[PDB]
């Protein structure tokens, strides 16, 4: 479950922290929020390797572009470079991205689908929890949101995904990009899914495991 | 002495083919001038039509690169047009790849990096042209960036190019010592063109008719050239003061 | 002098010396004559031998049923250009079911020769060709030179002492142009023309080479006892 | 065209010599001396840094002695930049062999391939040859301790003791005079330094103008250690042999 | 015809107090047929340990590949590669074969020689990094290992204790998988010593 | 191309390979040698897709023979097996992969130890006291697990092989027309004339 | 549902705002009217990704054309669209309507359907899965209509399409191309539904 | 020195001597002219009759590009043909992508950039032709002249070859005496006269006249050759003016 | 057409000299003075901004370039050759390192890559050597602070302190007297300004002098918060004002 929400003086993106292989939870606290540039952040859904790889490649090329032009990078550059790359591979690179960030032109919020289609919105959501997240956004979104309102709406839309979607769970990651300020990245902003104390300690008596051989491994030169 | 025929170092660490490319720059015997207003960047160039059979409307050394970027060339028209077509291609490709209009200074750098390759690779000759790029950049504001056959480029408060470059340069240098500022403190581009022409007349010591000049103006979100009638109106204003 | 090293270098007077040297190879070549009426076009060629034990170098190459040439200069270069013509005549037949125009044949040879005069590493062709043919606009004779200059003519000659035959044809123009529906008489005029370029040596049975194309006559080459009639 | 400006780097002289190879060897003769001495129980590599400056960082510097793998090192004499191109090639070739056979590359095989690359630049490509001579010091389980040299020609040969670069004529006479077959590593260290000390164009041989390395079996039981000497370790071995 | 479950086998890695542990089974099979009971799936490049499950040809090939890459790293950098950096190199190398992948489930374990911080990571076949405080699991009995680890594991276990926990996690997971077992090896990794123990387990 | 066996005893490696070549419903040949000598002390048996087997075997033979001439040195069994594995590991992601399985038996003259390597068509290498490819191991692995010892003589190793071949001739559906047996020891490679 | 209509003063382009994955509306405020030049616009139907990729390339080609040869014709813009759509017809699913205003030619409308063919028409309408309709109440369309008439004609036409077709919906967007310049119109459901 | 031995080499002046040498080849060629008129352009050329044996009217030197552009050149004839072949490729690729037939200024730059490219490398030789070309587009009539350097401009009248200075002088008088403009049919007659007057600088061999024209009114904006009565009318006019 | 120059334009002369490298070094000698000094807690690199025209805006031309957050470069010689080398250097830091290991390269290894590019211009067909010498100052966790010189040949050497270009011989003598192993960063900046005043003839202020440091991490220049391990770039370019402040107490 990933979302983007525009407010008066910037944009905020949020994501859940669950990774799933079939019905199994592979990672309970993976980071779906990616830094393309210092003030351009990306929320990724789909194939986890693809969202990281495509986010780092464009992030690398954007950094080199910023050095070449001597200018802070723009979101439309990250958008154009991502969509053209994804289109080239005709959807085979399974990256569904919410791209948002503050640049010299202002605050921007975009979504990118794996086939290379892009959308513009004040509020967006992608992934298996998008329908749960979009229900909250469609219910509570209004024009001229404050920062505090936008964070609350974004985190609430993720929570809707965490509880109601089996593809989402664990914690809520937020990144706030305000105009004229440093982008603040709130890793584990909410932690509403803490494992309760176990009933018993499964610490074994030493010597419990049968051992055939022992040997010292030489890791030195 | 084959070290004077291709772009390899001479014993005293010089590239003669680059130095000779600079001399080709003045082959047209035309002088260009560029200045910055508050809201605009003006570029003026001498227009000489010696042949009576020439269609004067087709004789130009000012090119529209992008819709915001203007380029005046000092050098032979073949190399000028070679540089123009490439700049146009580069500005279009930039907009497609990165989703925003190529800045004046970034195009300048790109054309300067191309020029640098001709000074290092032997099979390519340098272009015998100096490119003056003008725009009102959305980040940096009124901008002048100039490229040469060595692959050198820099920004300018104002600049001049051609045979009588030094005379125009010192004329502008003296004005900016007096005004104490980095631009022409003027609201309308019309009066910035009037300044440019006035200071060229004072520097070269020649008068100008409507057909003796060629004018390019950069405003926010467009660069355009003036017609003979646009210049004529501008010359009348100077005369009546 | 300093400007003849390659074909990519102009002289201070605007000359291409490597091309002019290629042109010299043609003058050293044996004489060949071309002439035409409105109905027929004829090639006459003086073939050259190495010695009395050797054969006589074949001068005339067939390109299609309606077109062929005679050569003077580097024979291998004639083989390259005649092979190219054969392919272009062939392409016109297969793709458009159309006999290649003699004029287009000229244009294609010109443009092939030209590329070899503007590129470093390559050399100009060292041969001159006389192309004859009968197409939809009647009989045609062309003169090719490896500069790329192709010319349509009533008659001409190239090779050593060609000026003799070229002068005769210039005088005879009004006579031979009207030899319509009479092959033998048009050949006789071609044989009498090449005879003006002979010194000491005369036309023998295995020395003379004739070719003809016309209205109801495919491009055929006559050699040996077949040219005994015209001596 | 371009034919006018071609030096033709890969042609024979009327005497049947390769111009560019001969001139490259002339270049190498002006480079800092490198000495390799092979003992029964190890190999010594000693090299002289080219006229050092007082403000040159000595401790974190590598000009002459480079590691190819755990069992093979080279001493360089010529253009450092040219040497580094060839060294990175040699390092890869070694890892390609290890990947293919699961065995460390035998010394001669690595030397032959690096020598074959140099050869190529003298017979085709129309490029200048590599202005580099190497001393290869290495160990394998076939021939044990081995010394080789390669030069821009791509010719290589094996040695008990050898020098490359400046004053090789003088250096080779001194080595030929004092070297014997039943020599120890400690003895070979003393010979290498004494030889540089006499052939050097400098006033006196000091720690700051030297690079030093040994390939011993000094580690526990049938295994080879490569010791690239630190500045302080060169200072100590220079006092111990009584040169300072 | 599923490459990841032809040969079979498992790897598990765990963090303790100033230590890490990595363990694997020794089975290599051809589907139902057991072939080798000596096929170790854990390799080390200096002080960085790599376990690899999946298609056995790719396990051998990737070991040979990372030995090659870490050997060149050490020569150029003049120091052993650290776990955090090696993790990135595994990720880079797998995603390079995005549309023709190695059918593997690699696991990185080791202690950072500078910070002394225990480090473990897991990857999918195309190089996605799973960085975890607690434990990493891979192979044909991954479901079984997830169950054992999630119940048995507690934080800040001493080396001697952590050995028992990882051992019991592997042994009980392997015994509920047909394509895993036939012996097991556990590496206990402290800052400057590494003990390697072969476990006695049922041979069926 | 069906049955290839290998047993590593104290001082030698024994390879047994079926003699039958079957195309369609007919047995074309009953005397086929499914082995190539790679070097004087290294033998490789092979089985798999028709053509691919011999083509792969001869290609490896040529490459090892080339190394031997170039270095005037015999490559170790470990080195040869590693080379062969890498060739198969390349093959599997080719346009048309080699479908060949091999056993490599060699005597390492440096270690004075016999070595048996089993490599499948994927490039899955393993060192074993005894090995087999295809359905052969289905019967022989249980028998070898029972009777095999590390300190066995060559004669003991041949008797244990006879027990494997007898089990295969009893329970295998195809007539593989008996086996050619080859011993690899310190003295090189010899063929057991009668089996 | 998208249409373009020529009228007295120029040409109007109309489209809906609905983007669907299966039955889920991915975007309910989509802008399907795209600028390829100041007074050359297109209506996009079919794949969002494909139509965006094509429109971006066409915009690049017309920007480069303008630099070299000055303002391009609507016919030229249609040709560039066709070229991309025809040559890549195998890999592309894009149905496009090109509308532009010249001071010489006034309003022109070209349609590039799935084939990759080009057609010049007085007006065009595509509904459902890029399905172009012949006629669509030709008695409702006249030549040299007023702007107010043309807006009402498009508003009615698209509202009927949205009524009956679930792929169409949301707001009705329009773009008016005349000598005067570019005007953007929007009509919300509450206005256009009661027709 | 030796700065003139290799193309693309700048002299200490900043000159490409190899291009200036190519101009000498152009100056050596036969006279060719272009005249821009009210609604189109007229092209004329001098064809030297080397021999009686040359077939009259059947050695055409003026070439068409697309259907609306005329090209004539002086110098190395094959180099001209090579340039027109390229021009036809450029016009075809423009029409293929953009539909509209190539505008004349657009077409001018396509030749310009190609000729200029043959001054950037020593591996190639500059073109040994000056090319006079033009036609009718959407914006009206355009006449251009292109030189071995790649230099080109628009012209009211153009001339190149051995008789250029004579032709230029006669062209300059037409511009002065007709400021409001010259008609298409007039420009054909004037073209004939100027070639006959320019033939005085090449009077050893007698010559054959060849005229073509593009006119919005007379040819419907397409390139046609002047033949039959209209050609003989122009020859008669020229014959009357020399006497 | 096509690049027919597939042969070396740099060859050995009978004396064993590589002419084009020697001539390239001569071009570097004609170049404006630039220097580098290594302190215990940082590195300083400095150069004069020789302004082509007073109408020119010297701010736009940057002689001191960021290569990575922790590595900076200055030059002496041909400016254009430097500008394209900075571009190639920044890219190779990504393509051949960061996109593999997920971290920026250490100083010595980026230097090694720049050196390689310059060696190729010495041996490849149809190219002349680069007419520049680079000073590259950098920091990395395992090597700490370091300063490297790179020459047209491709050769590179590590320096405690050095100078290149016009007045390098005199500048190096000055640095030898002033340099010790106990220098703090502020002390090294002071010495850098003293050393550079000798080689500069005209105006000497923050507008005519370009100076950067590799020092402490700068969180304020990072552009984001929330990742404790990312503490910001060690490269900082000193402002016109910051230079003038240190010229008063000179
Ligand atoms: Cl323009
Ligand atoms: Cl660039
Ligand atoms: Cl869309
Ligand atoms: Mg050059
Ligand atoms: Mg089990």
């Amino acid at each position: 479950t990933i979302v983007g929400v525009k407010f008066n003086n910037g944009v905020v993106i949020a994501a859940d922290t669950r990774s799933t292989q079939g019905p199994i939870v592979a990672d309970k606290n993976c980071a779906k929020l990616h830094r393309i540039s210092p003030k351009i952040w990306c929320a990724g859904a789909g194939t986890a390797a693809d969202t990281e790889a495509v986010t780092q490649l464009i992030g690398s090329n954007i950094e080199l572009h910023s050095l070449y032009t001597s200018r802070e990078p723009r979101v439309v550059s990250a958008l154009q470079m991502l969509k053209q790359h994804l289109f080239k591979y005709q959807g085979h690179i399974g990256a569904y991205l919410i791209v948002a960030g503050v640049d010299p032109t202002g605050s921007h919020l975009f979504s990118i689908h794996a086939h290379g289609s892009t959308d513009v919105g004040y509020y967006l959501s992608l992934g298996s929890g998008s329908l749960a997240a979009m229900a909250v956004l469609e219910s509570h979104w209004k024009q001229d949101l404050t920062k505090e309102e936008a964070i609350k709406l974004a985190s609430d839309a993720i929570q809707a995904g965490i509880w109601n979607d089996l593809g989402s769970g664990s914690n809520v990651d937020v990144c706030v990009m305000e105009i004229g300020k440093d982008a603040e990245y709130l890793r584990n902003y909410l932690t509403p899914n803490v494992r309760e104390e176990k009933q018993k300690s499964y610490k074994f008596p030493r010597g419990t495991t049968a051992v055939l051989k022992e040997s010292i491994v030489n890791i030195c030169d | 002495g084959y070290d004077r025929h291709i772009t390899i170092f001479s014993p005293e660490g010089r590239l003669y083919q680059v130095e000779y490319a600079f001399k080709a720059t003045n082959q047209t015997n035309i002088n260009s001038l560029a200045v910055r207003g508050k809201d605009c960047t003006v570029v003026i160039s001498q227009k000489k039509v010696p042949d009576k059979l020439l269609d004067p409307t087709t004789v130009s050394y000012i090119f529209c690169i992008s819709r915001t970027i203007g380029m005046v060339v000092n050098g032979p028209i073949p190399d000028a047009r070679n540089a123009a077509l490439r700049a146009k291609a580069e500005a279009a490709e930039f907009r497609y790849k990165y989703g925003y209009d190529m800045p004046c200074d970034v195009l300048a750098k790109r054309m300067a990096n191309l020029s640098q390759i001709y000074t290092q690779r032997a099979y390519m000759r340098p272009l015998g042209v100096i490119l003056t790029f003008v725009s009102v950049d959305e980040e940096l504001g009124p901008s002048i960036y100039k490229t040469d056959p060595a692959g050198y480029y820099v920004g300018y408060k104002a600049t001049a190019t051609g045979p009588k470059q030094q005379e125009i340069t010192t004329n502008l240098e003296n004005h900016f010592k007096k005004s104490k500022i980095d631009h022409i403190n003027e609201e309308s581009w019309e009066k910035v063109v009037e300044f440019a022409i006035t200071h060229m007349i004072d520097a070269l010591g020649t008068e100008f008719s409507k057909n003796d000049l060629e004018v390019g103006v950069a405003t926010k979100d467009k660069f355009f050239t003036l017609s003979a009638e646009n210049i004529e109106e501008r010359l009348v204003a100077i005369a009546e003061q | 002098n300093n400007y003849d090293g390659d074909t990519v270098t102009f002289s201070p007077t605007g000359r291409l010396f490597q091309v002019e040297y290629a042109l010299e190879a043609i003058k050293q070549g044996s004489v060949t004559v071309g002439l035409r009426s409105n109905t027929h076009a004829v090639l006459v060629a003086l073939k050259r031998n190495a010695d009395e034990l050797s054969s006589y170098q074949k001068k005339i190459i067939k390109c299609d049923e309606h077109m062929g040439l005679s050569l003077a200069g580097l024979a291998p270069d004639a083989r390259v250009l005649s092979n190219y013509l054969r392919q272009q005549c062939n392409y016109s037949s297969l793709v458009f079911n159309r006999k290649l125009a003699v004029e287009r044949a000229g244009h294609l040879l010109c443009d092939k020769a030209q590329k070899n005069t503007q590129s470093y590493g390559g050399r100009p062709y060292g041969v001159g060709l006389l192309i004859i043919g009968y197409d939809k606009s009647g009989a045609h004779l062309l003169e090719f030179q490896p500069s790329g200059n192709v010319t349509e003519l009533y008659g001409t000659a190239i090779g050593a002492r060609s000026q003799g035959a070229k002068t005769y044809l210039e005088r005879t123009l009004d006579t031979f142009i009207k030899i319509d529906g009479n092959p033998d008489e048009l050949i006789k005029a071609g044989v009498e023309a090449i005879s003006q370029s002979l010194r000491d040596e005369s036309l023998t049975v295995d020395n003379l080479s004739i070719a003809i194309v016309g209205k109801d006559t495919p491009f055929t080459i006559y050699d040996g006892e077949a040219v005994a009639k015209y001596i | 065209g371009s034919r006018r400006y071609d030096s033709r780097t890969t042609i024979f002289s009327p005497e049947g010599r390769l111009y560019q190879v001969e001139y490259a060897l002339e270049s190498i003769s002006h480079a800092g001396t490198a000495i390799g001495i092979m003992a029964s129980d190890g190999i010594v590599l000693a090299a002289e840094r080219k006229v050092t400056s007082t403000l040159l960082e000595q401790d974190t510097s590598t000009e002459k002695l480079y590691k190819l793998n755990d069992k093979i090192a080279v001493a360089v004499a010529g253009l450092t930049a040219d040497a580094e191109i060839l060294i990175n090639t040699a390092r890869i070739h070694a890892q390609n062999y290890l990947k293919t056979y699961n065995e460390d590359i035998p010394v001669e095989i690595l030397v032959r391939r690096l020598s074959d690359i140099k050869q190529g630049y003298t017979q085709h490509g129309g490029l200048r040859p590599f202005g580099v001579s190497f001393i290869y010091a290495g160990y394998d389980d076939r021939y044990g301790y081995q010394l080789y040299t390669s030069n821009p020609s791509g010719n290589y040969t094996g040695w008990k003791a050898i020098s490359v670069g400046a004053n090789t004529s003088a250096a080779q006479t001194l080595l030929q005079m004092d070297y014997k077959d039943d020599m120890k590593v400690d003895d070979a260290i003393e010979l290498a330094l004494k030889t540089l000390s006499k052939t050097t164009d400098s006033s006196a041989l000091t720690y700051d103008r030297l690079e030093f390395a040994t390939i011993r079996k000094g580690a526990n039981d049938g295994e080879v250690y490569q010791k690239i000497f630190k500045p302080q370790e060169i200072k100590d071995i220079l006092v111990k042999t009584g040169i300072t | 015809s599923d490459p990841s479950s032809i040969n079979g086998g498992i790897v598990v890695a765990m963090t303790g107090k100033d230590c890490v542990a990595i363990a694997c089974d020794l089975r290599l099979g051809s589907q139902s047929l057991g072939v080798s009971n000596k096929f170790e799936k854990i390799f080390h490049y200096g002080h960085v340990f790599l376990g690899i499950t999946g298609l056995a040809t790719d396990v051998t090939t990737l070991n040979e590949m990372f030995r090659y890459k870490t050997n060149l790293y050490k020569l150029k950098e003049e120091r052993a590669i650290e776990p955090e950096t090696f993790t990135q190199l595994v990720s880079s190398s797998l995603y390079e074969r995005r549309f023709g992948p190695y059918f593997v489930g690699p696991v990185v374990a080791g202690i950072n020689s500078k910070s002394g911080k225990p480090f473990i990571a897991g990857f999918d076949l195309i190089g996605c990094i799973d960085e975890a405080k607690d434990f990493i699991v891979s192979g044909t009995a991954s479901d079984q290992l997830f169950g054992m680890c999630e119940s048995l594991y507690e934080p800040n276990l001493e080396p001697e204790d952590l050995f028992e926990t990882i051992s019991q996690a592997l042994l009980n997971a392997a015994d509920r998988d047909a394509l895993s077992g036939w012996g097991a090896v556990v590496y206990i990794i402290k800052k400057d010593e590494v003990v390697k123990r072969y476990l006695k387990m049922r041979q069926d | 191309m069906d049955i290839i066996l290998g047993i590593r005893v104290q001082d030698s490696v024994i390879l047994a390979s079926s003699k039958a070549v079957t195309r369609g419903i007919s047995v074309l040949k009953d005397s086929d040698d499914k082995t190539r000598q790679l070097s004087p002390h290294t033998l490789m048996s092979f089985a798999g897709e028709a053509g691919d087997t011999v083509q792969f075997a001869e290609y490896i033979q040529a490459n090892i023979q080339l190394y031997s001439i170039r270095e005037d040195y015999e490559l170790s069994p470990q080195a040869v097996s590693s080379f062969v594995r890498q060739e198969l590991a390349k093959s599997i992601r080719s346009r048309r992969p080699y479908q060949v399985n091999v056993l490599i038996g060699g005597y390492d003259k440096k270690k004075n130890k016999p070595e048996l390597y089993q490599i499948d068509y994927l490039g899955t290498k393993v060192e074993l006291p005894y090995g087999a490819h295809g359905y052969s191991g289905f019967y022989t692995f249980s028998l070898l697990d029972h009777h095999y010892r590390p300190d066995m003589t060559t004669e003991e190793g041949l008797d244990l092989l006879k027990l494997c071949v007898q089990e295969l001739e009893k329970r295998m559906p195809m007539d593989f027309k008996g086996v050619i047996v080859k011993i690899v020891d310190k003295d090189g490679i010899r063929q057991v004339d009668d089996f | 549902s998208i249409m373009a209509v020529t009228f007295k003063d120029g040409v109007i382009l109309g489209a809906d705002s609905r983007t669907t994955t299966g039955a889920y509306i991915a975007n309910r405020v989509t802008d399907k009217l795209t600028r390829v030049h100041d007074k050359i616009w297109c209506c996009r139907s079919g794949s969002a990704a494909d139509t965006q990729a094509i429109a971006d390339i066409v915009q690049y080609h017309l920007e480069l054309y303008t630099s070299q040869y000055g303002t391009p014709s609507t016919e030229t813009a249609a040709s560039v669209f066709k070229e991309l759509c025809y040559e890549n017809k195998d890999n592309l699913t894009a149905g496009i309507i090109v509308a532009g205003y010249d001071d010489k030619n006034k309003g022109e409308v070209y349609t590039i359907p799935l084939g990759g063919s080009v057609h010049k028409l007085p007006y065009a309408i595509a509904v459902s899965g890029s399905t172009f309709i012949y006629g669509y109440c030709d008695k409702n369309f006249r030549e040299n209509m007023s702007k107010e008439e043309t807006v009402d004609f498009i508003k009615h036409s698209l509202s009927q399409a949205i009524k009956w077709d679930g792929s169409s919906g949301g707001v009705i967007r329009m773009v008016v191309l005349t000598a005067a310049g570019v005007e953007r119109l929007i009509f919300y459901p509450d206005e256009y539904e009661q027709l | 020195t030796g700065y003139d031995l290799s193309n693309s080499v700048f002299s200490p002046d900043g000159r490409n001597f190899q291009v200036e040498y190519a101009v000498k080849a152009v100056e050596n060629g036969t006279t060719s002219i272009g005249i821009k008129c009210n609604d189109g352009v007229v092209f004329a050329v001098e064809k030297l009759i080397t021999s009686k044996l040359l077939v009259p009217q059947k050695n055409v030197k003026i070439q068409v590009v697309d259907r609306h552009i005329g090209c004539v050149y002086s110098g190395l004839i094959p180099d001209g043909r090579h340039l027109v072949n390229r021009g036809r490729e450029e016009a075809a690729s423009f029409k293929k992508l953009y539909k509209t037939p190539i505008p004349i200024p657009a077409f001018a730059d396509r030749l310009g950039q190609y000729v200029q490219a043959h001054t950037l490398y020593n591996s190639v030789r500059p073109f040994g032709v000056s090319t006079i070309f033009g036609g009718v587009d959407k914006n009206g009539a355009h006449l251009y002249m292109l030189e071995p350097s790649g230099s080109y401009w628009g012209y009211k009248g153009a001339a190149t070859g051995k008789g250029r200075q004579s032709a230029k002088a006669e062209l300059e008088k037409l511009v002065d005496h007709h400021p409001e403009g010259l008609s298409a049919r007039e420009a054909v007659k004037q073209a004939a006269k100027i070639i006959y007057l320019a033939h005085e600088d090449n009077k050893e061999k007698d010559f054959e006249l060849e005229i073509s024209w593009c006119s919005l009114s007379e040819t419907n904006g397409l390139h046609k050759f002047v033949k039959g009565d209209l050609l003989q009318e122009a020859i008669d006019f020229a014959q009357k003016e020399i006497n | 057409m096509t690049d027919r120059y597939s042969f070396s334009l740099t060859t050995f002369s009978p004396s064993g000299k590589l002419g084009q490298i020697d001539y390239a070094l001569t071009a570097v000698k004609q170049g404006v003075t630039s220097l580098g000094i290594k302190a215990t807690n940082g590195v300083v690199i400095a150069t004069e901004k020789k302004s082509s025209s007073p109408l020119a805006m010297s701010e736009t031309l940057s002689k001191v370039s960021l290569l990575t957050p922790d590595i900076g470069a200055v030059y002496s010689g041909m400016g254009p050759d430097y500008r394209v080398l900075v571009d190639k250097s920044r890219k190779v830091a990504h393509t051949s390192y960061k996109r593999i290991y997920g971290e920026y390269p250490p100083t010595k290894l980026l230097v090694s890559e720049v050196a390689k590019i310059m060696q190729e211009a010495t041996q490849s067909g149809g190219v002349r050597p680069f007419g520049v010498s680079l000073l590259i100052a950098g920091h990395d966790e395992f090597n700490g602070f370091s300063l490297y010189q790179v020459d047209p040949s491709g050769s590179y050497f590590p320096w405690k302190a050095t100078a290149i270009g016009k007045g390098s011989v005199a500048a190096k003598t000055f640095l030898e007297k002033r340099w010790n192993d106990e220098l703090e960063l502020e002390d090294a900046i002071h010495i850098a300004l003293l050393t550079l005043k000798e080689s500069v003839e005209g105006e000497f202020n923050g507008d005519t002098i370009e100076l950067a440091i590799i020092g402490d991490e700068n969180p304020d220049l990072l552009g984001y918060t929330g990742i404790p391990t990312d503490k910001g770039p060690r490269f900082r370019k000193l402002t016109s004002q910051e230079i003038n402040d240190r010229l008063e107490a000179l």
